[PDB]
Order: structure tokens, then C-alpha cells, then sequence
């Protein structure tokens, strides 16, 4: 139980950084009148282009 | 003459926030993205920008959202080069020097967030968040926007919310 | 004055498409390259270019032809350079900046497909296949070619057929 | 002549009460101290002042808030005397005898509660909760101050909030 | 001379509705009968008014509401009985055969419901709750009142309210 527990948090802790950094990736660069740039969204796809 | 740079800027218009028929800031139209200070809450002037959905940003203190393709023409035109010298604004011509925005000391206030910087040629080069005086001038707390398509927030030191 | 930049529009003569007495399009020629929209449909005024055989382009909307070698001189000179500026369009004159052309809102409109750009020197800049109305001017489906010898069709979103 | 004393009158200014656009009464500062009806409700026309900690009084129907030290030289100067005469009120000179101010009928209506009273020299005397019509001339429920430093609610039989 | 008609329309005053500043619609009074449309919610200007409690109607999409016995005498004069023509409405006359009303098209919006309609004496013969633009002209939702003292609302086919 303890091991799950460890994981669990381990996880939630990982998509809460996860959050963080899709939002440290686009925010500089989601305001913009572009807003959309090639190379970041190949290198760790902050945005989904098919989700809106 | 300075009548002349007045009535430049006096030209194009914004569109204000309203909060219980206060205005407690403005909110911008350009390069079809629309922006509002975060910490500035109330409605929208206009209805049609009201009811878009916007998004927050936890770092920059502002919001986004796209305008409908029929209105994106009239929007107002940005620059990412800033060269030295002095821009107009608002209230009155900015006279700004090292990269930052400097203001005559009692210019500007509550209320005042979000009101573009145009040039000469009336492109925004950045719009303000908030200021601070520090003297003679007032520095403020600007958004400016980089020469590779980036978003850069010059914020000076215990700066004010407006 | 624009009645002289009119008068230069008007110099030049293009080659329409006729269906059932209606005019759908043009169909110009320009570098000994017969241009015509897919989407377009008719029978071209001139007998031997409509007599010419032609393919299709499934993502770009028009057909290609070569003219023969004894009608290659008589064609429209090409230019590869869009400097920024405004351009001459045999309805009015084209305002662009960004890489996207522009007209003002209420020009264009079914049957407007086909007719090329020129410049200030004449030279065939791009044609439309067709365009929206997005606010005070009016973006346009247009397709340009390209600095080293390519074909790029700058298409604004949920364009219309003309 | 009146037109003198009714320019004197105009003079000094108020801070109303908006609920809704909706004028329910006026909120003044005197002595430093913040006064408003507590029946009126609705949000101070400034902010700041808007945005202060009140406490209620039960049986006194108002509630009382402290300015903030810069700013409690700007407020109105109170006096306990209140001699025999007539007085300045917004809408018009209150004509008072045996310690009760009357109006003419068909003066002061809803929404003109907390409005304060002045005297010739511009202190003010007392401030008004309502008033009812008993006649020729109409009695109001103002609350006065006395020469020992306390507080005293003259309010006529059956009076009418407004 | 239609500047006659004019003047003689804008001699009677309404009652609007308010709701957050904005004037979503109209309360008339006619008979000694308060009235407004269901759909149009918000307060009446007049307090007495806005107080009087109301019910409402599922399908005529109004409210009634009795005026006191002092202030029936000021109401506005009805009329059952329509006679073919032209009748004076608050923007404009209004051209009605066929037992429908019509209006010019582009007049009449959001906002405009509960206007009444008056005749050439005054006598109000209808209100109108919407409209829709079907070309030229422009049918309004009207509701009328029969001969024998009935109510009717003669409702254009998609009709848009007002």
C-alpha cells in the first residue's frame, strides 16, 4: 500500500511539473499574434494542435 | 511641436473594462489577439469581445483570446523593434531610455493598465501593466514583445498594479 | 494620383472562361504556362488555348498548359520578389503587407477567380482563386511563386470560392 | 437674498451611495469618521472609501467607519451648537425652530438620506435618516450632536425612511 | 407633411425598463393595466411601478399588473377596432394591411419591445414583443386586442424578440 501510495504521488507530482512546463513553454510565446512556432511544438508538443 | 504628436495619438481608439461602471482598465486588440491585465477584473465595453473565452497566465498577469476572423482586420498593428527615443501614449509621449518606459512623475494611475504604446507610424510596441515612481520620472511596468516573435515583461523593482 | 496608376492597370488584356454565356473565371497566361482554377468551370474564349490539352492540380486548384512555341512571346513576364507595398488589380489596387493581400471589403467576388496581380512594372505578381471578406479589407486566396523557382499558395482560413 | 446662499450651499461636495446605477443615498465624512444609513444599502461612489471596515448601530440605523490619517484633513468640520435660524440643505435653506428642522412639503424624497446639513459658516450640524410630511412643512429624522460630545436622533412620529 | 405626424408621436412618454443601466424594453400602462414582456426582464423605471407585484402569462409572454385607483385617470386610451392604414410609432409610422403590422426594414431592434403603437387620436391600438425582417419590410410580433374586449397576438412565422 505504501509503495502505491509512493507512486501515486510520484505520478501527480510529475503531471502537476509536466503542467508547469507546457504552460513555461507557451505562455512566452502564446502571447504573441503569431502564437505558433514549428520547433517548440516538434520538440515537446506544449500545445495540442488537434485538442482546442 | 508636441500639438501635432498629440493629435497622432489621439486617433485610434480602445476598447475599456468596466467593472459596476468603473473602469478599472482596458482592454487591447492587436494582431487579432485580445488582451487584458489578469488582475484587472470587470467586463469587456463590447459585447461580442466579452463573450469570447479567454485563457489565463499565471506569470504575465494577463489574458488572451483570438478575435473572430470577420473583425481581425481592425486590429491594431505591433513592432518588435524599439528604437530609442520617445513613443507615444495615452497620456502623453514616453520618453524611454536603457530598454525601459519612463513617464513624467503624477502620469498615469490606477485604471491606466493596458494602454498601448504607439510609435511614430502608430505601430504598439508594448503595453503596461503598471508603473512606479522613483523620482523625477516613473518607470512602468511594461510588456514588450521581442524581435524573434517572443513575449518579454520588463517589470521594474516593487512596481505598482494598476 | 490613382488615374495614372488606373490608367497603367488597364493596359494589359487577360483571357476569361465562358460557360453558357456566363463568366465563371479567366484563364491568363504567363510564361508560357497556360493558368486556369480547377474549381472554375467553362470553356475558354480564345478556341486554341481552350483547345490545348491541360492537367489538374488536386491541392492547388488549377490546371497547367504550355502555350505553343510561336505564342511563348506574347505572355506575361513573371516576378519571383513581393517587396512590401501596394499592387495594381484590374479592380482596384491591392493593399499587402505581412505576405497576405489585401482589398477593400466589398471588392471581389464570384467569377473574380484567375486574374493575376501585377506590379508596378507590369510584371505578373500572383493570382487569386478566390477570397473573404475578414473585416475593413478583404484577404485572398492567392498563390505566388517563389524566389528559388517554387509554387506557394498563401490561402487565409475558411476561404471563399470565387 | 437666496441666490447668495444657495452658491455658498453648492459648494462643498459628497460622496454618494450607488447600488445597481441606482442612487439609494449619499455617504459623508466628517470628523473623520464614515457615516451612511445602515437601512440604505448599496457601494460607496469611491473606491477606497468603499473598501473600509464599517460596524452598524442598532437602533440608530447608520454605520461608522474611520478615514485613513492622510487623507481626515479633508473632511467636513462638525458643531455641537445648533442656534436659532435658518440652515443650508442640498435641496434648499432648512428652516428649524424648537430643536426640530422643517422643509417645504414636496422636498426631499428617497435617496436623499445621509445628505448633510450646513450651517452658514459651512459646518455641519446634523445629517438626515428621512423625513415625513405632516403639513405645510415636512419634519425630518436627522441625527444631531451634542455640546457634551454625544449623539442624539430627533425622529418625528411615524417618519418615512428614505 | 410626415414632420406633423412626428411631433403629434412624440408628445406621450413610456416607461422603460432598466436592468444593470442598460434599457432592455418598455413598461406601458393602458386602461388602468401595467404591462410588460415576459421575456424582457429587469426594473421599470418608476419605483411605484416597479413595486406592484405582477403575474405573469405562459403564452402571451407579458406581465399584468393593476395601477392604483389614484393614478388609473393617467393611463393611455385604448382602441379594439383597427381601421386599415398607416398609425404613428415611436420611431416611425408604421404601414400596416392585411391585419398585420409592417415597418420599413432595419428599424425596430432589441430592446424595442413593449413600445406601443399609437393611432391618429392617440388611442393606443397594439405592442409590439419582436420582430422579424422578411425583405423591404418588416413584421412585428404584435398583440392586439379584439372587438368583443378579447386579446390576440398575431406572431410572424420566427419571429425574433425584442
Amino acid at each position: 500500500s505504501i509503495c502505491a501510495a509512493i507512486a501515486t504521488v510520484s505520478v501527480a507530482a510529475s503531471t502537476w511539473l509536466f503542467c508547469r512546463s507546457r504552460v513555461a513553454c507557451l505562455t512566452p510565446y502564446r502571447l504573441t499574434p503569431n502564437a505558433r512556432i514549428p520547433f517548440c511544438l516538434a520538440v515537446l508538443c506544449c500545445a495540442r494542435t488537434a485538442r482546442a | 511641436k508636441r500639438q501635432r504628436m498629440v493629435m497622432k495619438l489621439e486617433s485610434d481608439k480602445t476598447f475599456p473594462i468596466m467593472l459596476e461602471g468603473k473602469i478599472n482598465g482596458y482592454a487591447c486588440v492587436v494582431g487579432g489577439k485580445l488582451f487584458r491585465p489578469m488582475h484587472v477584473e470587470g467586463k469587456i465595453d463590447n459585447d461580442v469581445l466579452a463573450a469570447l473565452k479567454t485563457k489565463k497566465a499565471s506569470k504575465y498577469d494577463l489574458e488572451y483570446a483570438d478575435v473572430p476572423q470577420n473583425m481581425r482586420a481592425d486590429t491594431f498593428k505591433y513592432t518588435h523593434e524599439k528604437p530609442q527615443g520617445y513613443y507615444s501614449w495615452h497620456h502623453g509621449a514616453v520618453q524611454y531610455e536603457n530598454g525601459r518606459f519612463t513617464v513624467p512623475k503624477g502620469v498615469g494611475a490606477k485604471g491606466d493598465s493596458g494602454r498601448p504604446i504607439l510609435d511614430n507610424q502608430g505601430r504598439v510596441v508594448a503595453i503596461v501593466l503598471g508603473g512606479v515612481n522613483e523620482g523625477s520620472r516613473t518607470a512602468l511596468s511594461v510588456v514588450m514583445w521581442n524581435e524573434k516573435g517572443v513575449t518579454v515583461k520588463y517589470t521594474p523593482e516593487n512596481c505598482e498594479q494598476w
